[PDB]
């Protein structure tokens, strides 16, 4: 399952 | 920093004139990704080659298979052409059939 | 034994071309499952192996939208770390993700990983207590502020140990044929004179799975790395894979020399002699 990556803003 | 291709061509299985099989190009440890790879049957590029999706190592360094199914025989000469940022020109690796 | 889900993400900038390209693939142990590519027409998260074709529509639905919503944020991640590096929009650049989970025999969650490279270096990684980050230079510094702030390694944290084992026992079960089966490798030798005075033997793994491999060659029962050549592991491309070792050697002296191989499909491991 592909990771949530809405936070992983820089 | 820039990281040049280890770069393998061989066959799937051990090569028997006559008998069918798959001819590889390995390439692995580079960057950037960016990157060409042709094989060559006798000096001439071969039409139709499949490859890989993209991947990584974990060192982050990338690797791609490039391969198309072929029958060798006694005479043809076979080659990968590798065309990268770190390498003046393309290394061009004839097929060996023990390496 | 012990098992491992990952996917790994390719971002790469192209100037004046229009947008990044975005390469996301998903492996269990060493077989492949997934692939996403922004280039493609589909732009739809792709089955790569036969026991995931039969997930449903709910599935495929979830996995392409949250693997393009990752390539937009990798593609505003580019233009943010041009900023903290005072870098050109002129240039390629390339960022690169990995995240996944290992488990052990009994299923149970072992390690989990969420790590960031920028143009082919470490840039953020999450640490094995999946509570903190590492931050390799002054710019992942910044990005590990805002991190920490905003709690996602309690997010990551939660979803390695959870929803990453939990989806990594569900495919274990549907690819059970294809992934927890063992092939050993099967081994022969090569002999090739160069001169008058030398030969290379050459010792050869070939068909084995998984990847994880040792080959190496003594004398006389000594290890030795002195004229050897180990070639990088590579696919035969049918699921299998191969690898060799060569050692330069003086004519007639061939038999001093053994090739020794070790694999998990072994129970005990190989040695070659010419």
């Amino acid at each position: 399952r592909y990771p949530l990556t809405f936070g992983w803003c820089f | 920093i820039q990281r040049t291709p280890k770069i393998q061509v061989y066959s799937r299985h051990p090569a028997e004139n006559g008998k069918s099989n798959f001819l590889n190009c390995y390439v692995s440890g580079f960057h950037p990704s960016d990157i060409e790879v042709d094989l060559l049957k006798n000096g001439e590029r071969i039409e139709k080659v499949e490859h890989s999706d993209l991947s990584f190592s974990k060192d982050w360094s990338f690797y791609l298979l490039y391969y198309t199914e072929f029958t060798p025989t006694e005479k043809d000469e076979y080659a990968c052409r590798v065309n990268h940022v770190t390498l003046s020109q393309p290394k061009i690796v004839k097929w060996d059939r023990d390496m | 034994g012990s098992h491992s889900m990952r996917y790994f993400s390719t971002s790469v900038s192209r100037p004046g071309r229009g947008e990044p390209r975005f390469i996301a693939v998903g492996y269990v142990d060493d077989t492949q499952f997934v692939r996403f590519d922004s280039d493609a027409a589909s732009q739809r998260m792709e089955p790569r192996a036969p026991w995931i074709e039969q997930e449903g529509p709910e599935y495929w639905d979830e996995e392409t939208g949250k693997v393009k919503a990752h390539s937009q944020t990798d593609r505003e991640n580019l233009r943010i770390a041009l900023r903290y590096y005072n870098q050109s929009e002129a240039g390629s650049h390339t960022l690169q993700m990995m995240f996944g989970c290992d488990v052990g025999s009994d299923g149970r969650f072992l390690r989990g990983y969420h790590q960031y490279a920028y143009d082919g270096k470490d840039y953020i990684a999450l640490k094995e207590d999946l509570r903190s980050w590492t931050a390799a230079d002054m710019a992942a510094q910044i990005t590990k502020r805002k991190w920490e702030a905003a709690h996602v390694a309690e997010q990551q944290r939660a979803y390695l140990e959870g929803t990453c084992v939990d989806g990594l026992r569900r495919y274990l079960e549907n690819g059970k044929e294809t992934l927890q089966r063992t092939d050993p490798p099967k081994t022969h030798m090569t002999h090739h004179p160069i001169s008058d005075h030398e030969a290379t033997l050459r010792c050869w793994a070939l068909g084995f799975y998984p990847a994880e491999i040792t080959l190496t060659w003594q004398r006389d029962g000594e290890d030795q790395t002195q004229d050897t050549e180990l070639v990088e592991t590579r696919p035969a491309g049918d699921g299998t894979f191969q690898k060799w070792a060569a050692v330069v050697v003086p004519s007639g002296e061939e038999q001093r020399y053994t090739c020794h191989v070790q694999h998990e499909g072994l129970p005990k491991p190989l040695t070659l002699r010419w």
